[PDB]
């Protein structure tokens, strides 16, 4: 129970952060980078992260 | 007939703070104040108010300072600070009604052709609402004595829109004690209102015995209707009145007994869930 | 300049901007809010836009 | 000097008299107006209020250091009733009490031209109550000048105890309006 | 009383033997009180000549007994004139305390390098009072002073509120330097002054010389809030414990002289100085002040009085502390949970700790919650091993208050102890989202880690290191380093030749140290 | 140099006309004047806000009548409030709790009056159904920042101040002007009042629900758990059985057949059982 | 305290928002949402929410600036 | 006969000063501004319930120690 409500808490505290994007991959290249299309928006290029 | 009242918090804070005041400034036992509320419908709607400079001799009881000059002065600046408040009535902080107040409301009613009078208990209580609302009504003594200036109880509690129940929950949420558990609540409910009636029959055994004494004049009209009390209690040993009774407090059984089962088959769902898992679990450490 | 969309509760109404998006506000209660009906244009204010004045 | 003023009159029956030309009530009219011009030629921040002695010891006006709306709500009166007294002083002593100005003095004005159906005992309490209370009162008596006079000489002399000179007592005889006896009067002399 | 029947029949036990254990018997009296059955054996002693096993247990009854007790003793006794003398001495303690002068002195190992660091570190007047203070622990009670002689224009950076700490640790440094006391102070506005006299309170803490009268007279010629404040400071110090009326009297005008810089010292010192004395007028004439008056610092200082005031009277607390608990005021029903700590201080009473489990659970203010986890602290001391699951349990709380009581409470619990379990538990909360909570948990870490070596306990130098990036570093909170920089001064205080135990080592609960601490 | 510890201790007649005010003034950014007092160094008390009459523009407000205010204060002397001005608040409708340009001009105005001055700002589109969005403040000296020295000594703790918001912190927080500490302090009266406000009547603490409309409440609640019977076996038909695991709560974002079971259950247990009390303790007591 | 607490996550829930169209629902505190702004977002959902009135393709607030719906 | 003032402050510091007979009241406000180093044009002035704004102050009758307030013009917004 103090795991949920603590969780509640921060939750209500910290989702003042905005949110993300939804793009779809259009090619890859080097790990440095890679395309994506961002609907409504063009077609850009990303810089992956560590996943 | 203004059958129905409804204080706010924002008064009821407003009256404490105010006899708080007057304690601090001296030895008053009472005090007295305007009310101002919208009376929509025939439901007064008590929705802020202020004080009025007041004072009187604990013995003549016709000596008093009302200000009225005051009175008009504060109404029409509050009527200026906002449009819909025009005098409805006015709360006085004494712990039980006084003989000046026919005369304080007789004066009120000069401004409000329907005002009312509100009792506000800043001294605690632990049956019913801090708070009493009367009406200045004229009845005819059926018998005897000619008719005369009366108060008259009214239906009064107490009520907040949004804004005031977020500020007096926040308060209290600072310094209050637990909230609604639901059977727990209104289990206390229960008891509440037992210790309620216990006490308001304390208090009318007290008069009956006072006159019974004869500390007081026998009251035809209180007697009648303390006899229309007792004529109209119930009859429990009635043989149908008791059949009924168990018939449907079976159905009520039956109701709990299924929920009951639910509440059960649920729970060992639960323990089966919770076990089966646990075993799978500590397979894995295991392995 | 916007069109109301729903009596949402009492004081919360969905609101169309001309401009596109959606939002929902509460009103000023100085409107009588019986007033205001689906498809009554009204003008949200710039920052919090609230309901100010409906329009014919 | 910086005063609060509680004036309180009579409208009993018998002002409904006319000993006083032109009439008892016209008189106070007049006494009323010449009180509330001499305070006001006295400092104008200086504050009045008026009470009406009646059945019911009714209060008109507050304090306020307007003369108008004084005067004005005077005029709508008609003597009725039997001064009850007593409980209009109280009543006014109250009134002073809660006076915003706290530095103003207390004076209290009573216009009392009647028959006092007062206990002297309880009168000589009253006066010890008010001096203790701080408060000088000045008494405008007319008509009765034998039925109460005693009893508010020794209301007075109560009051002023050995020194007390802010007590005053002013009776007027059978006469023409009750005007030149204010002016040339010692509560206004001393003003 | 089943206890004290026991105790007397073991004493005449031990009496019954071929050479009684007199330290057993007097042990065993100080538990019993009766300071006439330890006077008489003493006289008996001195009759036997028996100079070693007298000095021995004047030795121990200094360490363990109370102050009352060693002064009826004293009387009894005054009641060769050489030897009668060196016993008055030793058990008023006089030069009992010069030895541990002189052993400082002589082992004053302390790396102000790492202090060195740390005013390198210090940017804002928050951590340069953390490290004044932390520079007072590495000293203590020693007589050379390295920063406050060196860095003068660092210590002139601080002010306000600032130099009365600077002073204080002053005292602190040079603590127990009796000789010099009234001319070491000729070294050190209205803040100096008053850190003055409260640090001249501190050298004369718990020893009552004539500096009790002379505090009383400067506190009675007191013009300035701040200086009564300090004064009130330094004479409660001075006569803590020593409930004298015309202290009390002093206390008791400042107090009512409404003020709030006043009336918390006020506060303190009435409860240090009427401490487990517990006199139902002084008790009264506080709470009333308290729930009359309008200033919560002079409330907290009620607080502390009233939690002081009583620490005796293990079991002889049930009213007031219902009152208290039941009272309105959050501040009061904190002053009624450190009465509580105060009255059952090792008790390990089952009683006590549901109440105050159960406040610290229920209440509605944080303050109050936090006070009541650090009171059940206090009290779980004697039995260690039992604290860590109440403590765990709560450490991982929703109200960060309740989990920084929790951090404090294992302090209190593991105060010289170097638990191992207590800092497995306490690592995981230090770095905590919360400022305070971490600046807590790093307090508790180094009280626990006192005087600890690596071998004996393997994560001293964990948390070593901690410290030491945490002050060298810049996210996190001003308080975060205040609370390394006391870490610090904790881990290292005292040459790092000096423990904290509320416990003598007889066993026998050190009321000093607990009211200090 | 001020301290860190200050704190405003907010009379609850203050917070309840503060929030009202300002609920009635959305979106106008509503300004109203506060009597408090300034105890010690470390403490100001706030008694009582009274609003301004001036309604401006729907992103301004201006004082419209100062002969207004001069007269609420000397009247407020003569009976009510003898405190004195110690500050001012606005409402800040659903910005968060940070000071204007414009509210830093009034406020270095009111501080050039009285260096102790208090601004204050409530949110009444924030403050929730329970914790409340308030707070208070106070200029920086742009001198002291040239000069290096800082706002205040923090002899305390209390300098966590709750994580000073990042929208403060953005519109200018700790920079130009600096957050306080708000608290409640309630002298029992007012306290057990707030107590008082929620608590109900024995009216109904003793009448028992009618039996009609409970028997058809009974019959609906019984129907419906039913139906989530039904889909509660169906769901538990596979449940974990086709391994949900990934599915998770992602298995279906709607009609958990447990919830609704339980919740349901839980509700006529509360109702069925004290309804049943009620009856129980009733006939039992009314003989 | 959970009961106290579930009613503060309304101060997410103010008056001024936007509107937007559930899409999808990845793990346990997250859906896409196709704001009525046009663009559609990955975001990580309040609590509270009862996880089933959010049907696929349904009306839902999202925060002005977080546009975390609530 | 550089009359006194009684300058009350809703605040409560109740500075005064003495000013010739004749004084503007422009003059006074700059007076007043200056002491306090705030701009005039945030200032009012009342004598019993009249906003002096402009004159000699015996257009309005302003003697020794009239008892003038200076409420501050309070304005929020952005």
């Amino acid at each position: 129970l103090n795991a949920k409500v603590r969780l509640l808490r921060e939750e209500l505290q910290l989702l003042q952060e905005q949110g993300s994007y939804v793009g779809e991959v259009v090619r890859a290249m080097d790990k440095k980078k890679v395309l994506v299309k961002v609907h409504p928006e063009g077609k850009f290029v990303v810089d992956v992260d560590k996943n | 007939a203004v059958q129905k009242v409804v204080v706010h918090p924002l008064v009821l804070l407003s009256v404490v703070d105010h006899f708080n005041r007057i304690g601090k400034v001296g030895n008053q036992k009472r005090v007295v104040g305007v009310l101002l509320g919208s009376w929509q419908k025939k439901v007064l709607d008590v929705s802020n108010s202020f004080a009025v400079p007041f004072d009187e001799d604990d013995k003549d009881d016709s000596v008093w300072f009302l200000d009225h000059d005051y009175l008009e002065n504060m109404y029409g600046m509050f009527k200026k600070v906002n449009a819909r408040e025009r005098i409805v009535g006015w709360y006085h902080t004494g712990p039980k009604l006084h003989k000046n107040d026919i005369a304080i409301n007789e004066l009120m009613k000069r401004y409000c052709p329907n005002s009312v009078l509100v009792i506000i208990d800043v001294k605690p209580k632990d049956l019913g609402l801090p708070t009493e609302a009367y009406i200045s009504v004229e009845e005819v003594h059926d018998d005897g004595t000619p008719t005369s200036k009366t108060f008259e109880h009214v239906t009064s509690e107490i009520g907040a829109e949004e804004a005031e129940e977020v500020g007096v929950e926040h308060l209290l949420r600072d310094i209050k004690d637990t909230t609604v558990g639901t059977l727990s609540q209104r289990i206390t409910n229960q008891v509440h209102g037992l210790k309620g009636l216990n006490s308001k029959l304390l208090d009318i055994r007290s008069y009956l015995e006072k006159v019974a004494t004869g500390k007081l004049p026998i009251n035809h009209q209180i007697i009648y209707q303390l006899q229309d009390v007792f004529n109209l209690l119930p009859d429990v040993s009635l043989q149908e009145f008791v059949k009924a009774f168990y018939l449907k407090t079976n159905d009520q059984m039956v109701v709990v007994y299924l929920a009951s089962l639910i509440r059960s088959v649920v729970a060992l769902h639960n323990l089966i869930n919770n076990k089966i898992a646990n075993r799978d679990a500590e397979k894995k450490e295991g392995q | 300049v916007g069109e109301v969309l729903k009596q949402l509760t009492e004081e919360k109404f969905i609101v169309k901007a001309t401009n596109g998006p959606r939002y929902v506000v509460g009103c000023r209660r100085q409107l009588d809010k019986s007033k205001l009906k689906p498809g009554t244009r009204v003008a949200l204010d710039m920052t919090t836009l609230t309901i100010m004045r409906y329009l014919p | 000097v910086l005063e609060s003023t509680m004036v309180c009159v009579d409208n009993s029956e018998y002002m409904r008299n006319g000993d006083f030309l032109p009439t008892r009530l016209q008189a106070q009219q007049d006494a009323v107006n010449i009180v509330c011009h001499s305070k006001t030629r006295s400092n104008p921040e200086n504050n009045v209020g008026l009470i009406t002695l009646a059945n019911d010891c009714e209060v008109l006006t507050t304090l306020t250091p307007d003369t108008g709306r004084i005067l004005s709500k005077l005029h709508t009166v008609q003597p009725k009733g039997k001064i009850t007294f007593c409980t209009g002083i109280r009543v006014a002593h109250l009134a002073l009490k809660h006076r915003q100005g706290k530095n103003h003095k207390m004076r209290i004005i009573a216009f009392v031209g009647s028959p006092v159906e007062d206990n002297e005992k309880d009168l000589v309490k009253l006066a010890k109550r008010l001096k203790k209370e701080k408060v000088n009162v000045d008494i405008i008596n007319f008509g009765e000048e034998e039925v109460n006079t005693e009893k508010l000489t020794a209301f007075v002399n109560t009051l002023n105890g050995k020194d007390g000179t802010g007590s005053h007592l002013v009776t007027v005889p059978p006469g023409p309006s009750l005007a030149d006896a204010l002016i040339s009067s010692p509560i206004l002399a001393g003003e | 009383q089943f206890r004290n029947k026991v105790l007397r029949v073991l004493v005449k036990i031990y009496m019954n033997l071929e050479k009684p254990d007199f330290i057993n018997v007097c042990q065993c009296l100080i538990f019993l009180d009766d300071p006439q059955a330890v006077s008489d054996i003493l006289e008996k002693l001195v009759k036997e000549d028996n100079l070693l096993m007298a000095y021995q247990i004047c030795f121990d009854l200094y360490e363990s007994a109370s102050q009352q007790f060693l002064s009826s003793v004293i009387q009894n006794l005054r009641t060769p004139k050489d030897q009668t003398l060196k016993m008055i001495k030793i058990l008023s303690g006089e030069m009992a305390i010069e030895l541990h002068l002189q052993f400082l002195i002589r082992n004053n190992n302390t790396d102000l390098m790492i202090l060195k660091n740390t005013k390198d570190a210090v940017r804002n007047s928050v951590c340069h009072t953390a490290t004044v203070i932390a520079n007072s622990f590495m000293h203590c009670g020693t007589t050379s002073d390295q920063f406050l002689r060196d860095n003068l224009e660092w210590l002139a950076r601080a002010t306000n509120w600032a130099k009365f700490t600077a002073t204080a640790s002053l005292g602190v440094i040079h603590k127990g330097h009796e000789k010099e006391a009234l001319q070491l102070m000729a070294t050190y506005s209205a803040y100096q002054e008053g850190g003055g006299l409260y640090a001249l309170g501190l050298i004369h803490a718990n020893h009552g010389g004539d500096i009790i009268d002379y505090l009383l007279n400067q506190l009675k010629n007191a013009s300035n809030d701040i200086v009564r404040h300090g004064g009130s400071l330094g004479l409660g110090l001075a006569a803590m414990g020593t409930a004298r009326q015309d202290v009390y009297d002093l206390l008791k005008t400042n107090l009512y002289q409404d003020d709030a810089v006043t009336g918390e010292a006020a506060g303190l010192a009435l409860g240090l100085v009427m401490l487990g004395s517990k006199n139902a007028q002084a008790i009264e004439d506080m709470v009333g002040y308290a729930q009359e008056t309008q200033h919560e610092k002079i409330l907290r200082g009620l607080a502390v009085g009233i939690a002081l005031v009583m620490y005796g009277r293990m079991e002889e607390a049930d009213a007031l502390i219902e009152s208290l608990c039941r009272d309105k005021d959050p501040i009061l029903r904190r002053s009624g949970m450190y009465t509580v700590a105060m009255a059952y201080c090792g008790s390990g009473n089952n009683k006590a700790i549901r109440r105050l489990l159960h406040v610290a659970v229920s209440d509605v203010n944080d303050d109050v919650r936090r006070a009541a986890v650090e009171s059940l602290g206090f009290i779980l001391f004697r039995t260690p091993e039992q604290c860590p699951s109440v403590v765990s349990l709560l450490s991982e709380s929703y109200n960060p208050h309740v989990r920084y009581g929790a951090a404090m409470a294992l302090g209190i619990c593991c105060a010289g102890t170097g638990n191992k379990e207590a800092i497995n538990l306490l690592e995981p909360m230090t770095n905590d989202p919360v400022n305070y909570v971490r600046q807590g948990a790093l307090i508790a870490s180094a009280l626990i880690m006192i005087q600890q070596t690596e071998i004996t306990c393997p994560k001293v130098n964990q948390f070593r290191q901690l410290y030491s990036k945490v002050i060298n570093d810049k996210h996190d909170d001003v308080m975060a380093k205040f609370g390394a920089i006391l870490a610090q001064g904790i881990l290292d205080a005292g040459g790092h030749n000096v423990t904290i135990s509320l416990q003598s080592r007889t066993g026998h609960t050190h009321m000093p140290s607990v009211v200090g601490v | 140099a001020v301290d860190t510890a200050e704190q405003v201790y907010i009379s609850s007649l203050a917070l309840l006309k503060m929030l009202k005010h300002g609920r009635a003034g959305v979106p106008m950014e509503v300004m109203g004047l506060m009597l408090g007092e300034f105890v010690d160094d470390y403490t100001v008390r706030v008694i009582d806000v009274f609003a301004m009459p001036q309604s401006g523009t729907g992103v301004s407000v201006e004082a419209v009548d100062p002969v207004f205010q001069a007269k609420m204060l000397d009247m407020l002397k003569q009976t009510g409030r003898p405190e004195m001005v110690v500050g001012w608040y606005h409402s800040h409708p659903g910005f968060g709790c940070w000071l204007s340009g414009v509210d830093i001009n009034t406020q270095q105005s009111f501080e050039a009056l009285s260096e102790r001055a208090v601004a204050v700002v409530v949110d009444p589109i924030q403050s929730v159904k329970g914790k409340v969005v308030i707070d208070a403040f106070r200029l920086i000296n742009a001198n002291m920042m040239v000069l290096g020295h800082e706002p205040r000594q923090t002899t305390s703790n209390l300098g966590h101040l709750n994580k000073p918001s990042i929208q403060a912190l953005i519109h200018g927080l700790n920079r130009h002007y600096y957050s306080i500490t708000i608290n409640y302090r309630k002298n029992e009266l007012e306290q057990k009042m707030l107590l008082n406000l929620h608590k109900k009547s024995w009216m109904e603490g003793l009448t028992l629900q009618d039996y009609s409309e409970h028997c058809k409440h009974n019959e609906s609640v019984v129907k419906e758990m039913l139906e989530l019977a039904k889909n509660y076996n169906k769901a538990v038909e596979e449940e974990d059985k086709m391994t949900p695991e990934q599915l998770a709560i992602k298995n279906v974002g709607k009609q958990d057949p447990k919830r609704h079971l339980e919740e349901h259950v839980d509700v006529l247990m509360t109702s069925n059982i004290v309804q049943c009390l009620a009856a129980m303790l009733d006939t039992v007591v009314f003989k | 305290e959970f009961l106290h607490a579930q009613e503060e996550v309304k101060r997410i829930q103010s008056i001024p928002l936007v509107i937007g169209q559930f899409l999808e629902a990845v793990d346990q505190n997250t859906a896409i949402v196709g704001s009525t702004t046009g663009s559609n977002y990955y975001v990580r959902i309040l609590s509270t929410i009862d996880r089933e009135l959010l049907k696929p393709n349904a009306s839902v607030a999202l925060h002005k600036h977080s546009n975390a719906l609530v | 006969a550089p009359m006194s003032l009684a300058i009350h402050s809703t605040t409560g510091t109740r500075y005064d000063l003495a000013v010739p007979p004749d004084e503007t009241v422009e003059g006074l406000r700059k007076r007043l501004s200056q002491r306090l180093k705030v701009p005039k044009e945030r200032l009012a002035l009342l004598h019993k319930d009249t906003r002096l704004s402009s004159g000699k102050l015996q257009e309005f009758g302003v003697g020794d120690g009239s008892k003038l307030t200076l409420v501050p013009t309070v304005e929020a917004g952005l």
